[PDB]
């Protein structure tokens, strides 16, 4: 779930 | 007269915008090249995916956003990202051109070009009309970045839990914007009301983009042309 | 002497290869441009994603493949795709260059370029050595396409159900290849054995690519640079 | 599951 978004949000 | 705290908010939003809107457009050569019915979709998907990364960077610097839960941060970006991209794109839009000029000639975008990425004129005609209406307001950069932050921090978005926390953040920004316009914008008595109407315009544009994106995303020969980050942000998972 | 049925198989495989290997490389200008540590990853992900589409097209024309169940077709392509791409790339590889030449100067690929896409020399050194060993065999195009089909139709791949059906398909192709080499390839007494050894080489290369892909796919700032089709085919879902 | 692959296989 939302793997890239989590990473980009730090 | 604006307080120091209200002024610090303006400063931090302007700095955040300057850190993640690249006036030189130098990254656009990295995208899959434009081709001038779906011929612009590779280029414009890359363009939108890039813009999402910039909106995420901007959001992370809005005072208060980073203290929200990870779920609320994701919920606000998933529902508002397309709106922020439409808003921030006004700084390359030209009334003379009716186009977005992003550096070189390959990266100037007509209505003819932006209808070649799977979306139709019922999205593109209101979007262009929104751009000229917004451009005509001649917003100060302070007003422009405040509007983006207010739009991002809207509590009436699907998926947000802490409604009251983010409504408090939004009301603070609204207060800043109303005071800014009164003190610093000559002839701006009607401006705040017009800016709020543009937020409503964006909701309508968001709805039309979401409806039309569902068409693309259900056709795998088209969705396979998107990027992983676009699929995540405009996808329907919770 | 080859039968008409064996000859029809050769004809159909050659036609299938000619329909989906573009000798002009004209589509490469559509990829995100090369940049010369991860700087080649956008371009080479697009390149590999394109090549996957070509391998799928080739597979769909191998006599017998399309009658397998959809699950077996997916299972064979997911485990063999990287191997077929390595194999089919031999037709642009040059012993003089130690490079893959794909049209213009921007699309000539060194060992220096292909180490800039997240993979290391423990994949790239065996891959290059595999390319020169294969090139030195001087395969007829008939032998080259038969090897690709045999590789694709390997029953000893994870996820295949109908082992016996696809082993039967593979044995037919192997028979064709052994008879072709005997009748049509002067001095080819040792060739079939060497070609089978290259299939083993590819298994080793596949294993190393899969291990290293797991590293990329676990880092979201890298996996977000891949394409949806690459994520599907090299992903771990069943 | 494998939405693009299914489509490409027809
Ligand atoms: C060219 C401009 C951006 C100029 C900026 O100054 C550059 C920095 O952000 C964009 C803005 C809105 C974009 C449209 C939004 C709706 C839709 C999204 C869709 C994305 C998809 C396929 C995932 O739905 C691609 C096609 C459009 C019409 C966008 C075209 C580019 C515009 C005008
Ligand atoms: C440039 C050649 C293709 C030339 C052909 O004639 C063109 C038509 O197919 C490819 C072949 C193998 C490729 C490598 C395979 C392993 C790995 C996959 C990885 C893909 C990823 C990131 C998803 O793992 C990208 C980096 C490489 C090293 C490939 C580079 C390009 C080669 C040599």
């Amino acid at each position: 779930r939302h793997k890239i978004l989590h990473r980009l949000l730090q | 007269m604006l307080s120091d705290e209200q002024m610090q908010i303006i400063n931090s939003l302007v700095e955040a915008h300057h850190k993640t809107y690249d006036d030189s457009y130098s990254d656009f050569v990295r995208f899959r090249p434009p081709v001038r019915r779906l011929s612009m979709l590779p280029h414009l998907a890359d363009l939108v995916s890039y813009s999402i990364q910039k909106v995420i960077g901007f959001a992370k610097m809005i005072p208060g956003f980073r203290d929200l839960t990870a779920e609320d941060q994701i919920a606000l970006l998933k529902s508002s990202a397309i709106e922020i991209i439409m808003l921030r794109s006004n700084q390359s839009f030209s009334l003379e051109d009716m186009s977005w000029s992003c550096g070189g000639p390959d990266f100037k975008y007509c209505i003819n070009d932006v209808t070649k990425a799977g979306h139709t004129l019922e999205l593109l005609e209101p979007l262009v009309k929104f751009q000229v209406g917004l451009k005509k307001l001649k917003l100060h950069e302070e007003e422009h970045v405040l509007l983006m932050a207010i739009c991002l921090l809207s509590p009436d978005r699907p998926g947000v839990q802490d409604h009251v926390r983010i409504e408090a953040l939004q009301d603070r920004l609204c207060d800043v914007l109303q005071a800014y316009i009164r003190i610093q914008h000559p002839g701006g008595r009607l401006l705040y009301a017009k800016m709020i109407q543009k937020l409503a315009d964006l909701r309508s544009l968001n709805e039309e983009h979401s409806k039309q994106y569902r068409s693309l995303s259900f056709q795998p020969e088209h969705s396979m042309q998107l990027t992983p980050l676009v699929l995540e942000v405009f996808g329907s998972e919770v």
